[PDB]
């Protein structure tokens, strides 16, 4: 187990060693943050048309509630 | 590149503009469980 | 009068109860969302 | 979760433990508010949504558990120091033990927990004496290696 | 809750004072006077007129049925005298200040066979739990503080069931004993 | 029915005026070290220095929470007289509080006792109200606002779907940028009361708190650069680093 990690954390050591490296030339690290503020706008959207729809059959249920009486 | 950090602050705009909208989501939607359960914990 | 009037206030209750009921987990979704905001 | 799933779970904890009773009034929506009674020293009322447990007054066994009517009350405190710090040990514990990924393990793990205080007033600390500084019996239990040293005992 | 009822004996009225000033180093906040009143009659029973339960009565026998009743069982008493003995040898009254300290409500007062004031009392009921015996260990150690090199190693007023209930009633069952040896001797 | 509507309204305002009436003999009568003032209409109070409660009859801003809960507390104190609970189970006894009837003869304690009479009226129950329903807005603003103004470290809130007035319960998960699951740390649950706020830390600790806004911003302040040193622990633990010399505070 202990081997395990060792050898792991070096693994990913010399990755993360070429991401500062890989990092400063190319604009892909900026790409993926176009990506990822464009995926997290649409989650946020999608998010809001499950709202609404809710929120909008709950208002229709309370208007009925509210015609009954 | 210059024109794609521009782009990054537009989207950012664009995104912290919608965070706005959402804040006041939660504070009305905060707002109506506060005032429900308030109004229910009393009933008689 | 007075048992017809009650079932009316119990009803509504029980609906006004699910309607906090489903803004609960529905405030607590969106509630983390604002959270994650990024950069913003 | 199911509404359903969320009695059988707790159900389920009543089966391991034979001092603790578990009470099921769910007087608010979809909601458990079960009621735990270990034995005879101790009451409490936690309350949880969807099985994921936030709360824990812990009311000692003389004081009264509702008030008039079923209502459970869970706000009011307890009137003795002792059971007001394990509230607080309780409010604070009932944290540590969250996985945010399973939601039995976290009622379980907070259950043995519950478990182990059936022996408060018969247990010393292992750091200092039975009673402490204050008027307080040990009233804090270790998170895993569940010992008996006090809130001023680290 | 629980509490263990005991006496502690010249210079008897400056004991309490000394015996004070032990409990005043530990740190109390006078919260209040208890005073706790017995009552005594022939065929026998006795009525325990008790601080803190302002309504109960707390009649009780030697060892048999205690009730407790609200306040107004005193006027059955003095009503009922006719077909009793009422009033028959004295009243014995123990009134002390109240210590409370940080939940163990612990008081001492002189008890005072009205007007003699003979011995002392202290009352360490122990408010948290009703489970006693299986918690005697607790009381114990508060105990060691409090008074010196003589406690009292048990009440004796536990009967060891294998779920044991305590409650306010047996306390003055306790309360009792202790008056019967202020009674039996000087 | 016109003739219908025409009573309910009469019926509102004769209540309304009962209401006012209640608050209005209250406030002068009793005194609660606060320094209630009676105007024609206004009963103006000030139960926060930076707040002023304007429970003003209006005949012919608006909460409608602490409006609402008027009308409703009313009804309790109208409801303790002549009700059910009055009666005696057992069929020969005095009227009176079925609680009460069976707390003297059970050998309740002084202070619980004592305790139940205590009952504080109208005026008290609702100032304390809004005593809390504002103390709760200047400990939600301010975790909101530091949110938005703090992004090194996200503040998290999961406010509780069960908060009662006098009482609401709060969740905190301190987090670092996104690294929620290789580090979760300091998550306190903070417990907004009727004159202060109550937290209990991770760790243990228990802080009771300030009433101000500011003394709060502080707290959460202090929490974050702890947890930044908790960062730099977690990542010890789960990167080839190992632990040197700790300093939790100071
Ligand atoms: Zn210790």
């Amino acid at each position: 187990q202990k081997f395990l990690d060792i050898a792991r954390q070096t693994e990913c050591f010399f990755l993360q060693k070429r991401l500062q490296l890989s990092v400063q030339k190319p604009e892909q690290v900026i790409k993926e943050d176009v990506s990822e503020l464009r995926n997290e706008l649409q989650r946020k959207d999608a998010l809001v048309q499950k709202h609404l729809t809710k929120l909008r059959h709950w208002q229709q249920v309370l208007e009925d509630i509210n015609v009954q009486h | 590149a210059s024109e794609e950090r521009r782009e990054i602050a537009e989207v950012n705009k664009k995104l912290k503009q919608k965070n706005q909208q959402l804040k006041q989501i939660m504070d009305q939607l905060r707002n109506l469980i506060w005032d429900i359960n308030a109004m229910l914990a009393m009933r008689n | 009068r007075n048992q017809q009037l009650r079932t009316l206030q119990e009803e509504c209750d029980r609906k006004l109860i699910t309607l906090r009921d489903e803004i609960s987990i529905d405030l607590y979704e969106l509630e983390e969302e604002y959270y994650s905001s990024s950069s913003s | 979760l199911p509404p359903q799933y969320v009695d059988d779970v707790i159900s389920r904890i009543d089966r391991m433990f034979p001092e603790m009773s578990i009470h099921l009034s769910r007087p608010n929506g979809t909601s458990a508010m079960l009621l735990v009674t270990l034995g005879k020293v101790l009451k409490v009322i936690v309350v949880m949504r969807s099985l994921f447990i936030d709360r824990t007054i812990v009311k000692g066994y003389n004081e009264n558990v509702y008030t008039e009517d079923g209502k459970l009350d869970i706000w009011s405190k307890s009137n003795y120091q002792v059971f007001q710090k394990v509230t607080d040990h309780a409010t604070t514990a009932l944290l540590h033990y969250q996985l945010p990924q399973m939601p039995d393990v976290v009622v379980r793990s907070f259950m043995t927990w519950l478990r182990s205080y059936i022996k408060l007033f018969q247990a010393p600390c292992q750091r200092c004496g039975k009673f402490l500084q204050d008027g307080l019996p040990p009233t804090w239990r270790d998170f895993r290696t569940l010992e008996a040293f006090h809130d001023t005992c680290r | 809750g629980v509490t263990c009822v005991s006496q502690m004996p010249k210079s008897v009225q400056q004991t309490v004072e000394l015996l004070t000033r032990k409990l005043e180093m530990l740190g109390a906040e006078k919260q209040g006077t208890f005073c706790v009143d017995c009552e005594t009659y022939h065929t026998l029973m006795y009525v325990m007129h008790n601080s803190e339960y302002p309504l109960s009565c707390f009649a009780l026998f030697e060892n048999g049925p205690c009730l407790i009743a609200d306040t107004n069982f005193d006027v059955l008493m003095v009503k009922l005298k006719g077909f009793f003995q009422s009033a028959k040898a004295s009243k014995i009254e123990t009134r002390g200040t109240r210590y409370q300290y940080c939940d163990f409500l612990v008081k001492v007062g002189t008890v005072t066979m009205g007007p003699s004031a003979r011995g002392i009392s202290v009352e360490v009921e122990y408010g948290p739990c009703v489970v006693a015996s299986d918690c005697w260990s607790l009381l114990l150690e508060f105990l060691q503080s409090f008074l010196g090199s003589h406690t009292p190693g048990a009440p004796a007023v536990f009967g060891n069931r294998h779920d044991a209930v305590y409650g306010p009633a047996d306390t003055m069952v306790q309360y009792m004993e202790l008056f019967n040896k202020i009674r039996k001797q000087q | 029915p016109h003739w219908q509507t025409k009573l309910e309204a009469a019926q509102n305002v004769l209540l309304c005026k009962e209401i006012f009436a209640q608050l209005s003999r209250e406030a002068v009568q009793i005194k609660s070290q606060v320094p209630h003032i009676v105007v024609k209409n206004q009963i103006i109070s000030q139960p926060f220095p930076s707040l002023q409660l304007s429970i003003s009859l209006c005949h012919s801003d608006h909460l409608y929470v602490l409006e609402h809960n008027l009308h409703l507390l009313i009804r309790e104190f109208h409801k303790q007289t002549l009700s059910s609970i009055m009666m005696p189970h057992p069929a020969s006894a005095p009227f009176g509080h079925k609680r009460m009837r069976l707390s003297g003869p059970q050998a309740f304690d002084k202070n619980e006792i004592n305790s139940l009479q205590s009952s504080e009226g109208l005026l008290e129950k609702i100032i304390k109200q809004a005593k809390h329903i504002f103390l709760r807005s200047r400990a939600a603003a301010t975790i909101d606002s530091l949110a938005s103004r703090i992004e090194d470290p996200q503040i998290q809130a999961h406010w509780s779907n069960i908060n009662d007035v006098y009482e609401s319960s709060v969740k905190v998960l301190i987090t670092s940028q996104g690294y929620e699951q290789i580090c979760k740390s300091i998550q306190l649950q903070l417990n907004i009361g009727v004159e202060q706020i109550r937290v209990v830390h991770r760790d243990g600790r228990v802080i009771t708190l300030s009433y101000q806004e500011q003394e709060l911003q502080d707290f959460l302040l202090s929490q974050m650069s702890q947890h930044q040193v908790h960062a730099v622990q977690q990542l010890a633990k789960v990167m080839g680093w190992q632990v040197l010399s700790f300093s939790n505070h100071v």
